[PDB]
C-alpha cells in the first residue's frame, strides 16, 4: 500500500551495520532501522562517484 | 529489559512471557479439574444435607 525509500551515502563498515535489529554506532547515532522491518536494504560501491 | 541489548532482550522477554503463560494455563487447568471434583463433593454434601 505504501513504499518508503531512504536514499543516503555511507562507508562499507556502515553498510554492514545497517539491518533490522542491528545495533551499533551507525544504527543509534546516524541511520536507524527498527527491530521489526518489512522491506529491502540495497547497496552499491561508489568509488567512482 | 534493563540488562540486555534491546533486540536480545526482546527475544528473551517473549520466551519468559510464554513460560509465565504456560504456568498460568497449567494452574487454571488443574484448578478447573479440581473444581469439578469439589463441585461433585459439594453436590454430594448438598444431597446428604
Amino acid at each position: 500500500t505504501n513504499v518508503y525509500a531512504d536514499s543516503f551515502v555511507i562507508r562499507g563498515d556502515e553498510v554492514r551495520q545497517i539491518a533490522p535489529g542491528q545495533t551499533g554506532k551507525i544504527a543509534d547515532y546516524n541511520y536507524k532501522l527498527p527491530d521489526d522491518f518489512t522491506g529491502c536494504v540495497i547497496a552499491w560501491n561508489s568509488n567512482n562517484l | 529489559l534493563s540488562r540486555l541489548d534491546p533486540p536480545e532482550a526482546e527475544v528473551q522477554i517473549d520466551r519468559l512471557i510464554t513460560g509465565r503463560l504456560q504456568s498460568l494455563q497449567t494452574y487454571v487447568t488443574q484448578q478447573l479439574i479440581r473444581a469439578a471434583e469439589i463441585r461433585a463433593s459439594a453436590n454430594l454434601a448438598a444431597t446428604k444435607m
